[PDB]
């Protein structure tokens, strides 16, 4: 039957040979070779060594460069903090547990690690949505006589916190649950076992619709409007070479952002949708890690796209890293 | 439209 059930876990390995152990008690070297756990640790190490400096530096240059402290940049800082929740809530813990071959922190740690890693990922996600909305409002100007200020920026950040809690908190109180996933060294939402006692099915649907489809629709609408607005402005002002450059660059960035978003969440959405549609099927531990791979690595390529490729942040970072040199 | 784009870090 391809799996072994337990009170707070599901090991994706059959116990017909009697070798399966609780992922909170003993190494899982029967569902993956030791060297594969080492490569899990290696990748977590890579994500920490890249993810922490780039995201911490985002916060650090904002402290040193006052021009960065603008309301429109608040949500970018929110992103940086969210990624750091992924780095220390998830990546460092998984580095430690993978080197043991199982989740040594037990069920309590599983909820802790699961909550903060999910919280971090969801704040980042809704930050990308809020950013699109703010950019849409500012550039396309759907409202007359409106000026985006500090108060609007604070609401936007608070909104991401609330939406993220709307996803991360329910598994702590009975709607779905946190259990070890894949190689059983990191914990996450149970979107793949039919656990009616916590009503997993309805939560996965809620996730898919509210925390994937809706963000996708909003980001597409907002950045679609933005591209149209800039395309239209350039068309009505072809004598301006700069406006033509702007249109090219904005279109390029919008494509990069849209593609990066899909790369991050489509695997999870795809796998969840498949398991939902095809319930009663075998899913390997390495297979479950694939959507996690794409989603977690966003802690590195999102700040590259949203901070490093941002001219204001990039210049300030270069100045800071090169000791005052422009 | 350029100043709004610059304000958003888009250009
Ligand atoms: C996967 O399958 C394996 C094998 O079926 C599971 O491991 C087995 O778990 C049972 C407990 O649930 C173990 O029971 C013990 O058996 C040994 C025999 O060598 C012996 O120490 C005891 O009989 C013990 O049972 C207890 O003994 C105390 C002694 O005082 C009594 O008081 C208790 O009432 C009770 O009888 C068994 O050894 C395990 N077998 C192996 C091979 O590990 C394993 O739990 C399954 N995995 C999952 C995740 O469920
Ligand atoms: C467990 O995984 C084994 C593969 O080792 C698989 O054979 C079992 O049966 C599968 O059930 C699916 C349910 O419809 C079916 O579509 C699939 O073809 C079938 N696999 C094969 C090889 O015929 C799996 N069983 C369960 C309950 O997941
Ligand atoms: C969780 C992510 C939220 C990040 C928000 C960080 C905001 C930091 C900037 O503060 C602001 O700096 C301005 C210039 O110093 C002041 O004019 C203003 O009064 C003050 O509010
Ligand atoms: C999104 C459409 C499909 C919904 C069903 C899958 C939800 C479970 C996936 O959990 C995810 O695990 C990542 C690594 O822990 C976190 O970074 C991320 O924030 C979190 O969401
Ligand atoms: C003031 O001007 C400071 C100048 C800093 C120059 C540093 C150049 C070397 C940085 C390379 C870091 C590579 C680290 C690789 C670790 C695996």
């Amino acid at each position: 039957m391809n799996g072994t059930e337990g009170p707070n876990f599901y090991v994706p390995f059959s116990n017909k040979t009697g070798v399966v152990r609780s992922p909170f008690e003993a190494p899982q070297y029967y569902l993956a070779e030791p060297w594969q756990f080492s490569m899990l640790a290696a990748y977590m190490f890579l994500l920490i060594m890249l993810g922490f400096p780039i995201n911490f530096l985002t916060l650090y240059v904002t402290v040193q460069h006052k021009k960065l402290r603008t309301p429109l940049n608040y949500i970018l800082l929110n992103l940086a903090v969210a990624d750091l929740f992924m780095v220390f809530g998830g990546f460092t813990t998984t580095l430690y547990t993978s080197l043991h071959g199982y989740f040594v922190f037990g069920p309590t740690g599983c909820n802790l690690e699961g909550f903060f890693a999910t919280l971090g990922g969801e704040i980042a996600l809704w930050s990308l949505v809020v950013l699109a909305i703010e950019r849409y409002v500012v550039v396309c100007k759907p409202m007359s006589n409106f000026r985006f200020g500090e108060n609007h920026a604070i609401m936007g950040v608070a909104f991401t916190w609330v939406m993220a809690l709307a996803c991360a908190a329910p598994p702590l109180v009975g709607w779905s649950r946190y259990i070890p996933e894949g190689m059983q060294c990191s914990c996450g939402i149970d979107y793949y076992t039919p656990h009616e006692e916590t009503n997993n099915e309805s939560f996965v649907i809620y996730m898919f619709v509210v925390h994937f489809i809706i963000p996708l629709i909003v980001i597409f609408f907002c950045y679609g409007q933005l591209v149209f607005t800039v395309k239209e402005a350039a068309a009505q002002q072809q004598e301006s070479a700069t406006t033509q450059k702007a249109e090219k660059e904005v279109t390029r960035m919008v494509i990069i952002m849209v593609i990066a978003f899909l790369i991050c969440w489509l695997p999870y959405a795809g796998v969840a949708f498949y398991i939902f549609t095809h319930q009663g099927s075998d899913f390997g531990p390495i297979f479950m890690t694939i959507p996690a791979f794409f989603a977690k690595t966003s802690a590195v390529y999102n700040p590259v796209i949203y901070i490093m490729m941002n001219k204001q942040f990039r210049n300030c970072m270069v100045t800071t890293l090169c000791c005052g040199k422009n | 439209v350029l100043e709004d784009l610059k304000s958003c870090g888009l250009f």
